[PDB]
């Protein structure tokens, strides 16, 4: 199509920019490395709604069984890119 | 959440995807083969000119002398005009 | 489904009959029945879109609310006005089409209403030729549509219809402008919903100039068929102005019923699931029916 | 931009 | 690579999300994306279009209708 | 309306469209001329018009497709006499609406008779 | 080819155009720019096709076939007079079928040349084949697949048996 | 509520069965998992066995076409359920169309030979 | 006839004397010349029918048959070379010697004088048949298939043998035009209509009809693709030619014994389009296809008008040609997954573009395209039919409903879809299998282009 | 496969339940066959009768288009109950208030026509006049004989 | 997808799923985003009760309460994603969806026509039939021999080698192709 | 080609921005000039004929 | 008269040529979406010949080209009634379909199939 292809800098600056938007997360605190239990302190409603950021983000669909255990902004950045399928 | 047995997993078999995608890129010698409205013009003669050539000659020579199969519909006949073929003129409307 | 399933197949229906206007015309239960049944198809598919939600699925019940009052017109022996009503409305429909397709193509196949929007200042080009089509669908005077649809809706009125008929296809061509009113508000109108990237490109002459062209069609086409055609039925004018104007009448009344019913989802109130919301939403439930109970009996039948 | 390589089957057959 | 706009651009105010954070803030709530989702009524696109502006477009230049036919 | 009136109101005094005239012409009149058809049948029949284009003012119809014909292709300037035949065809609707009142006072008169 | 007393077409009775406007109708301006680049070669190659058929020009001979005793003269047992007398029957028949066709193109014709207003000038050919299709559901109908001479006899002897006690 | 249907099924978020399990249905859903992954993981190593060039062999899908072809007549018992409906189905619909077809061809034939009806232009018939 | 008999016949030294690597290229060009000097009996420039001996005659209706059978050898033998590349040269060279023995009695059974050497030849089908199916079929079932196939037919063919020797015994000579000519009404006797039922059984068993169809699906599934070929495209109508040529003897009392047929044909194929619709075996669902487009033309037969007559040849051509070329594809989709389940192998169009094509054309005439002869037969026996009875077409329409609703169940079953990945072993078309379907499908075209030639006996 | 792994009979003792159960994958207490009504079904096992469109969608399948597995048992109306065929997913609205809304759509469609039918909403005017007695020399007639005179008055 | 579904939805799982299911069908209803985000901020409003329930019978009562709502208010057309199942595009580009066994098939002309991607692939299958004689020796180390399960494979525990079932996972063609 | 712009207003052409507007001015300088040219729409004929207030001389008196 | 026929056999003879040109292998070299809507465009320009012919003069034709096939008194002549209903929507369609093919140049750039999927919409 006529959108271009993803980069993962791209992918990860575009997850750290909606990810720094939420009001209960402070971005000096927010690296790309932390988890959202044990390192931001986060609750059960948030990581599911950091899945509808995703949702509403890239315009493709999260299954609930992987956004369960979907809990740091790495591999959510990994698994966004392994299901566009980019190269890098 | 995650556990470490199944990032294990994930994460060589994502490292994976990319080295297998990366060599699904394609090198840059890899395929190896073997005016304005000129062409409009060129279509206006090679495809309009000649199949009506064929489809003409078609019409006079083999459809319109074999009988009842270009039949007209009867032309409008109007109070003052004059048919060329009997010379006779419509008298005209009250 | 801009040249299929928009202009040229779903019209064959009516072709056939317009084809055969010396049978139709001696028989007088056929006429009655097609015409139910066209007012039946023009309520049921301009009901449908009331609250529907692909963008390709409003325009196709669009197109067969103007198929069903294609054989009302047909059920009302005039043909020649059907087949009117068949080479004006083609180019306005395959229009919207385009547009709905060219919003999909900038859009990245995102077919619902509720992630779209600002088109109007974000595509000025396919926004200005959705409000052309949109509105020669809605019938505003001297477009394409009109010199159909006016002289349609006359016909309605001055022929031996039913009255069922007259109230359930003014009704519906309400509800056209009323889902006329739905493509404008949830697409061109409101501030934007679509995801943040914003890929735009419209700047191809191969997609400038085939909208332009079906545009010229549909501000120049339906004046000069109707000037060029000859009398091939009986127009007749002289009819009261409370009934000659109605068809106007009732779409700026349409426009202005779903302008102070789409106005309200603005504010913020409960939005209610009410049954007549499932009948306009869940396609009439002829679908999940019809197509559940018809292949259950048949292929158990088939097997058993 | 670099281009993709397209699978496909043989259509030399 | 993309140039991200910065996220201190995006704020509340200015925008009907702003309007819904103060009364669910009279209720007693805050609004978690409402500085993600303010980009659709912040910037740019802030200021809703009315009827004669998408329907009666260009009527101002298609007011242009000549008697000269002489 | 009529359709109005006729629907929970009294049919005696109302009429049906299929039984008109139901009366004979010849009560409430002495005379009545007949619609003298200028169109004549040999002139309308190489015309070649359309039996439901064939009423009783198809005299301007035919000077309409004349016009037309001699003036193609400037088919604006063909507007006078697409004119001239809407008013010969609202002259016939006033003369079927016409009979119609005259049809619905003749029932007044029978049910006063009556 | 065409022959007037099998089709006969009423000549064209087209009017003389006279334009009142004074913008020049394309139609005609058209047609003689398509007749200037088309029909004049086209006529040149059919002229050149005539005078090569005209030098190896040969003729071919439409068939005759002597009429043979039919079903009623021959005798029932005698296989080969059944036999000849089914096949002129057969030959009849064909050529029946295809005098039905003749009267459906000069129906069809006369149609399609009187318009709309078909009934006036078409009594007399809707008359003619009213006559021919009372003719042949006289003649070959419910015959079966398996027609013969001797099956039209049976119900040309039913007809006339049946005229025979009406009278 | 949610009416059920045999032809719009009650969903299983909705089913009242899901809300009150116990620790045997619980076990059961362990051995069904159980039994999904040792069926999984036998396909998924036919699948990437590269010393395999044919198709996979489905057992489920040759026992579901054998159970469809070549089983009903060696599973047949002959009920009288079965027996009447299946000589309803068979007979009742050639007595029903061959009273339509007699009813329609002797109205035919009578109209026919009395003259009522009438061939006007049926030349192929 | 005999310069298209006796060249067939000495097409077995042909194979018998050869080498083995040599065998499948000799016998099927000789056999596409067999077809060539078997085109020569479209010479009717008259009605009078060609009797080029005592022996043999040529019929308007029976010469596209005469040219199905000498067209439909090279196709077979096209179809069984990958099916016996593993064989080895005596049984391939018998496979041959049955297969081209097969087209010789089919010839000489369609150019047949005399309606017991039409008994004979008619019978003489049911030894290689019966060698092709149950000794070269590929499953368990063949045996009880082939038993099926003999004894339904058998049982079918010895009261016709009756019903023909008494006949022979009344009138004489069971020549087809003595006795076309010189016969005499039936009488409307009990003994008569068991006549009737004695010599019209045998082609109403090889026409599968409701009651005795149930032989076709077994030896079609059983089959190998020569024998399913032959069985499901012109041994089949061998029956049809006879149910055709029986049936002026006898026509008074078929306007009285014909109804039960026509109401089993009809109800026949109504339920077989509906059993096409839940099937897994795709040689199966082209067997019950085939029974309802039987059932079509038994019910055309058993009326008796010409415009039937021509319906019922058209629909003869245009099924044989359109169930051989979707049971050759049956057989290429049996080749590739050694299975013949439509649910197992799915999206084959995603590996497969032109045998989509193939695919779409075969299943496409079978839902009948309208130039094509499918619904040119089919609209000329309902047109026949409705003048039979104003209320029959109703039942035909649901037919035509359910095939095409089987026709693109097919379609979309086997040929659209995801793409099943578990078949490396799906190798791509072979250049026989696509010049086998280009040769099936370019004489439907051709005979789209020119329906002269398939007008039948009647018109 | 073999006559063992192959279908047959009904299980009438529970050892052979047992067996059958692993013939066909499934667990021994969720083995529940059809009845024994001599219909032909026997020993295949009765699934609960929900199409594939019911199953998980995003979870990935070994058969894609069924929404099945390798080794689990088909149905045997599967090819009914296949995503191109017939499907029983949970509608948002019951199916009876579905069937009254529907049929209630149509019956007071049908009855509302025939409403329009009785009273069939003429304009206040009369009969198209037709000149020439009423056009019967165009309308197809002969014109030997004398039409019936029908005359067309001014008022 | 990527991963494997459980056993059984635990009551978390339930929960979060009644979530997004109410987090999508709103949206589905409330069309504009500021509608969205005060009835989604009502739906935490309706969260705070079911933060600290103790009992799990009233947490699974409360559970069919606010299913059964949901299932009463829910959109009868929801909201669809492109991607999505259900959706506009769920599957549409399988024209591209050609494995990689069908590369083997192609024609040595075709193959000519691409030099250095099959010497690649040529080194992928070397890879795979150098890995998968200890990548099947793996799975039946670490099959546990109870009768409990799981579906999820194991990794790579051995350094060098790659993890098994890795070729269905890496093989499968790209979803956004072109 | 584009640049795709992220969460604000993309660069929008002069050819599509003046392409659009005069398409639409262009469809209202055709309905004012058809309105101005013929206002038949909502005019039609001059006024349809009440039969209430037609006299009964010309209309044909019932006797008596 | 003479033009009359030709014209809308002519419109068929240019339809009937995207379909005559993918059969060969000349659909690996040309450009088959800009070759389909310059086919379509010159059939839409000689479809406004019958069109202005019809607007003067309004004859309806009645063309039967190809004698097919004859059956006992039927015949199934091929034939071509061109009048209000057929030339009309012929250039309508042709002009709608000249704006499909230009729309769908751009709209499929993303299918390589898109010489199969015009040859389809042809
Ligand atoms: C207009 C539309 C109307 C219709 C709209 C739709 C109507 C229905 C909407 C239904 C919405 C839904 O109820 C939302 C809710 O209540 S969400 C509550 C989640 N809160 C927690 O789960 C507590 C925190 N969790 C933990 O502390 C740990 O997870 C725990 C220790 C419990 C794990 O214990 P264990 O398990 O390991």
């Amino acid at each position: 199509s006529d959108a271009p292809p993803l980069t993962l800098d791209g992918i990860k600056d575009r997850v750290l920019y909606v990810l720094k938007l939420y009001d209960k997360i402070d971005p000096e605190k927010l690296s790309v490395n932390s988890h959202f239990m044990k390192d931001l302190g986060l609750d059960s409603l948030d990581q599911v709604e950091i899945i509808m950021a995703m949702e509403d983000e890239f315009g493709f669909e999260i299954p609930d069984i992987d956004a369960e255990k979907l809990m740091c902004p790495q591999e959510i950045v990994d698994y966004i890119a392994d299901k566009k399928d980019v190269y890098e | 959440g995650y556990t470490p047995d199944e990032k294990l997993r994930l994460q060589q078999l994502r490292e994976l995807r990319r080295r297998w995608l990366k060599d699904q890129e394609l090198s840059p010698r890899e395929p190896v083969l073997p005016f304005k409205a000129y062409r409009s013009s060129l279509f206006a003669v090679s495809h309009v000119l000649i199949p009506m050539w064929f489809v003409h000659y078609y019409v006079k020579y083999h459809m319109a002398t074999k009988p009842y199969t270009i039949v007209s519909s009867k032309p409008r006949i109007f109070p003052g005009d004059t048919i060329l073929e009997t010379g006779e003129v419509i008298p005209p409307m009250r | 489904s801009a040249l299929l399933h928009s202009s040229t197949m779903v019209v064959a229906g009516i072709f056939l009959l317009v084809r055969f206007h010396p049978l139709t015309t001696n028989n007088n239960f056929i006429l009655t029945t097609m015409l139910c049944l066209g007012a039946l198809t023009t309520l049921f598919t301009a009901i449908c879109a009331l609250t529907q939600n692909d963008i390709k699925k409003i325009i196709a019940f669009s197109t067969s609310s103007q198929l069903g009052l294609m054989m009302v017109t047909l059920g009302m022996n005039q043909p020649h006005l059907a087949f009117l009503h068949i080479c004006t409305h083609a180019f306005f429909k395959a229009m919207l089409f385009m547009c709905s397709g060219s919003i999909i193509h900038s859009l990245a196949d995102e077919q619902d209403i509720r992630k779209m929007g600002n088109i109007t200042k974000i595509m000025p080009f396919t926004s200005s030729c959705l409000v052309i089509g949109s509105l020669a669908l809605t019938g505003m005077p001297f477009l394409t549509g009109f010199y159909s649809k006016d002289l349609i809706i006359e016909a309605i009125n001055t022929c031996n219809t039913n009255a069922w008929a007259l109230l359930i296809t003014l009704i519906a061509t309400s509800m056209t402008a009323m889902y006329s009113m739905r493509i404008i508000y949830f697409v061109t109108m409101t501030k934007p919903r679509f995801p943040p990237l914003i890929s735009i490109n419209e700047n191809d002459p191969d997609l400038m100039n085939p909208i332009k062209r079906l545009a010229f069609g549909s501000i120049f086409a339906g004046f000069v068929i109707s000037y060029n055609i000859p009398p091939t039925s009986i127009p007749v004018l002289t009819m009261p102005w409370f009934l000659k104007t109605t068809a106007l009448i009732i779409s700026v009344l349409g426009f202005l019923i779903a302008l102070e019913l789409n106005n309200l989802t603005m504010k913020l109130s409960m939005n209610k699931a009410n049954p007549y919301s499932s009948f306009s939403t869940l396609l009439g439930f002829f679908p999940s029916i019809i197509h559940r109970i018809t292949p259950m009996k048949s292929l158990n039948l088939s097997l058993k | 931009g670099k281009r993709l390589f397209v699978v496909k089957p043989s259509l030399y057959y | 690579k993309m140039e991200l706009p910065d996220y201190r651009q995006w704020k509340i105010e200015g925008t009907p999300l702003e309007t819904v954070q103060k009364k669910l803030a009279a209720r007693g709530l805050r609004d978690p994306w409402a500085r993600n989702e303010a980009w659709r009524y912040m910037g740019g696109f802030a200021g809703n279009i009315t009827f004669p502006s998408v329907i009666l477009k260009g009527f101002k230049w298609g007011f242009a209708a000549f008697v000269v036919a002489l | 309306a009529h359709l109005t009136r006729r629907y929970l109101w009294d049919a005696s005094v109302e009429p049906d469209p299929e039984k008109i005239p139901s009366f004979p012409p010849d009560l409430g009149f002495p005379e009545r001329k007949e619609r003298v058809m200028v169109a004549t049948q040999q002139e309308m029949m190489d015309a070649q018009l359309t039996l439901q284009q064939r009423d009783y003012c198809a005299h301007y119809l035919i000077r309409l497709l004349k016009c037309k014909r001699d003036s193609f292709p400037n088919f604006l300037a063909c507007k006078h006499e697409q004119h001239d035949w809407d008013y010969c065809e609202h002259l016939d609707y006033v003369k079927r609406m016409k009979e119609f009142e005259r049809e619905r006072r003749l029932l007044q008169r029978k049910k006063r008779r009556a | 080819s065409w022959d007037k007393d099998v089709y006969p077409e009423p000549p064209s009775r087209t009017p003389a155009p006279s334009p009142q406007t004074s913008l020049p109708n394309p139609i005609t301006y058209l047609t003689k720019a398509y007749d200037l680049v088309v029909d004049w070669p086209v006529t040149l190659v059919r002229e050149f096709i005539e005078r090569q058929h005209a030098k190896n020009r040969t003729y071919y001979y439409h068939r005759q076939y002597r009429r043979v005793p039919d079903i009623t003269e021959c005798k029932e047992g005698d296989v080969l007079c059944i036999y000849e007398a089914e096949m002129q029957w057969r030959r009849d028949f064909k050529v029946d079928q295809e005098i039905m066709n003749i009267i459906q193109e000069r129906l069809k014709a006369c149609q399609q040349r009187e318009g709309e207003n078909y009934q006036q000038n078409c009594a007399k050919e809707l008359e003619q084949f009213t006559k021919v299709t009372k003719a042949y559901q006289d003649r070959y109908l419910d015959l079966g697949a398996y027609y013969s001479a001797r099956k039209c006899l049976a119900k040309q002897k039913q007809r006339m048996l049946e005229e025979r006690k009406a009278a | 509520k949610y009416k059920p249907a045999p032809l719009a099924t009650l969903p299983s978020t909705l089913d009242p069965a899901e809300y009150d399990v116990s620790p045997e249905t619980r076990r059961a859903q362990v051995e069904r998992l159980s039994i999904r992954a040792r069926l999984k993981r036998e396909y998924l190593l036919q699948y990437n066995d590269p010393k395999r060039v044919s198709h996979i062999e489905d057992p489920a899908l040759i026992r579901w076409t054998y159970a469809r072809s070549a089983n009903i007549y060696p599973n047949f018992r002959p009920t009288p359920k079965n027996s009447l409906l299946g000589a309803v189905a068979g007979f009742g619909p050639l007595i029903f169309w061959y009273y339509v077809f007699k009813t329609d061809r002797d109205r035919k034939e009578r109209l026919i030979q009395e003259g009522k009806l009438d061939r006007k232009f049926n030349i192929s018939y | 006839m005999l310069k298209i008999i006796l060249p067939s016949l000495m097409l077995l030294p042909l194979t018998w004397l050869s080498s083995p690597k040599k065998t499948w290229t000799n016998v099927t060009s000789y056999s596409f010349l067999i077809s060539l000097t078997s085109l020569t009996l479209l010479w009717q420039t008259d009605e009078n029918y060609k009797n080029f001996s005592n022996m043999f005659s040529s019929d308007p209706l029976s010469t596209p048959l005469i040219i199905l059978t000498a067209w439909l050898l090279p196709l077979m033998l096209m179809a069984s070379q990958n099916h016996l590349k593993k064989d080895n040269n005596v049984l391939q060279k018998l496979y041959i010697s049955m297969l081209i023995s097969l087209q010789i009695l089919l010839i000489m059974t369609f150019s047949a004088t005399e309606l017991i050497m039409f008994y004979i030849l008619f019978e003489a089908t049911l030894i290689p048949t019966l060698i092709i199916i149950t000794r070269w079929g590929n499953q368990t079932e063949r045996l009880n298939a082939g038993i099926y196939f003999l004894f339904y037919t058998l049982i079918g063919s010895i009261p016709l043998l009756i019903a023909l020797i008494l006949i022979q015994n009344h009138v004489g000579t069971l020549n087809l035009m003595i006795l076309s000519f010189t016969t005499h009404t039936l009488d409307a006797s009990w003994s008569n209509n068991l006549l009737w039922l004695a010599c019209m059984m045998a082609f109403l068993i090889k026409m599968p009809l409701y009651g005795v169809h149930l032989w076709l699906p077994k030896a079609h599934v059983e089959a190998p693709i020569a024998g399913s070929m032959i069985l499901a495209a012109i041994l089949l109508k061998l029956g049809s030619y006879g149910m055709i040529r029986i049936s002026i003897i006898l026509d008074p009392l078929t306007k009285y014994m014909a109804y039960p047929f026509i109401l089993l044909s009809l109800w026949g194929m109504i339920m077989t389009s509906s059993i096409c619709l839940r099937q897994t075996d795709l040689k199966s669902l082209i067997a019950y296809s085939s029974v309802s487009h039987m059932a079509l033309v038994i019910a055309s037969i058993m009326i008796q008008t010409p415009w039937s007559f021509m319906g019922a040849t058209m629909l003869m051509i245009a099924h044989g040609l359109t169930s051989s070329l979707l049971f050759c594809l049956a057989n290429s989709n049996y080749e590739r997954i050694h299975s013949r389940t439509m649910i197992m192998a799915r999206g084959l169009q995603m590996v497969f573009p032109l045998m989509a094509t193939w695919w779409l054309m075969a299943s496409l005439a079978n839902l009948a395209l309208p130039p094509s002869i499918n619904l040119m037969g089919e609209l000329f026996i309902t047109m026949s039919l409705f003048s039979w009875s104003n209320f029959t077409i109703i039942l035909m329409g649901i037919n035509i409903i359910i095939t095409g609703m089987y026709s693109m169940y097919m379609i979309i079953t086997t040929q659209r879809g995801k793409l099943t990945n578990h078949m490396i072993n799906l190798q791509p078309s072979h250049t026989r299998e696509l010049t086998l379907m280009a040769l099936h499908m370019i004489p439907l075209i051709l005979l789209t282009t020119s329906p002269k030639l398939i007008t039948g006996l009647t018109m | 496969m073999t006559k063992d792994m192959l279908p047959g009979s009904y299980p009438r003792t529970p050892e052979e339940r047992a067996a059958a159960a692993k013939k066909y994958n499934m667990r021994v207490e969720d083995y529940e066959p059809y009845p024994d009504d001599g219909m032909g079904y026997g020993d295949y096992p009765m699934l609960p009768n929900r199409s594939q469109h019911e199953r998980d969608p995003w979870y990935q399948w070994d058969h894609s288009e069924l929404r099945m597995n390798w080794g689990e048992p088909i149905h045997w109306d599967l090819d009914m109950y296949i995503r191109n065929r017939v499907d029983t997913s949970p509608t948002p609205v019951s199916w009876d208030v579905m069937c009254k809304h529907l049929f209630g759509f149509v019956a007071f469609m049908v009855f509302m026509f025939w409403v329009g039918h009785v009273f069939p909403s003429y304009q206040p005017v009369g009969p198209k006049q037709y000149p020439y007695n009423n056009l019967y020399l165009e309308r197809g007639g002969d014109p030997t004989k004398e039409p019936e005179p029908v005359v067309h008055y001014d008022i | 997808a990527f991963c494997a579904p459980p056993a059984y939805l635990t009551h978390q799982q339930k929960v979060l799923r009644l979530y997004k299911r109410a987090l999508r069908h709103l949206e589905s209803w409330c069309i504009h985003r500021d509608k969205y985000r005060y009835f989604a901020c009502l739906m935490r409003a309706r969260f705070e009760e079911h933060k600290n329930e103790k009992d799990m019978m009233r947490a699974t009562q409360l559970l069919r309460e606010a299913e059964e709502e949901f299932w009463q208010n829910q959109h009868p057309q929801p909201y669809i994603f492109p991607d999505s199942p259900g959706g506009t595009s769920f599957e549409r580009y399988e024209c591209y969806k050609v494995p990689e066994w069908c590369l083997d098939y192609w024609h040595p002309s075709e193959k000519a026509m691409y030099p250095d991607y099959f010497s690649k692939r040529e080194q992928w299958k070397k890879l795979r039939m150098e890995s998968w004689d200890r990548e099947v020796k793996q799975l039946q180390e670490e099959t546990s021999p109870d009768g409990i399960m799981t579906e999820a494979l194991p990794p790579a525990r051995r350094e060098g080698d790659l993890p098994p079932l890795w070729w269905h996972i890496v093989t499968r063609p790209r979803e956004r192709p072109t | 080609h584009i640049q795709p712009r992220y969460r604000e207003f993309p660069q929008l052409t002069r050819s599509q921005v003046i392409q659009g507007e005069f398409l639409s001015s262009l469809m209202w300088f055709w309905i004012l000039w058809r309105f101005w040219h013929d206002s038949d729409a909502v005019l039609g004929h001059f006024s349809y004929p009440d039969p209430s207030q037609w006299t009964d001389e010309e209309l044909g008196i019932p006797p008596d | 008269m003479n033009i009359f026929t030709t014209s809308i056999l002519l419109i068929f003879i240019l339809l009937l040529s995207p379909i005559l040109i993918s059969m060969s292998n000349l659909i690996k070299h040309i450009n088959f979406p800009l070759y389909t809507t310059t086919s379509i465009k010159f059939s839409f320009i000689i479809s406004l010949l019958p069109l202005l012919m019809f607007f003067h003069n309004n004859m309806e034709y009645m063309i039967t080209t190809w004698h097919w096939v004859t059956m006992n008194s039927m015949e199934l002549k091929m034939s071509f009634k061109t009048d209000f209903f057929s030339i009309l929507f012929t250039s309508v369609a042709l002009f709608v379909t000249w704006s499909i093919m230009q729309f769908s140049s751009w709209y499929m750039h993303s299918d390589p199939n898109i010489n199969r999927f015009i040859k389809y919409l042809t």
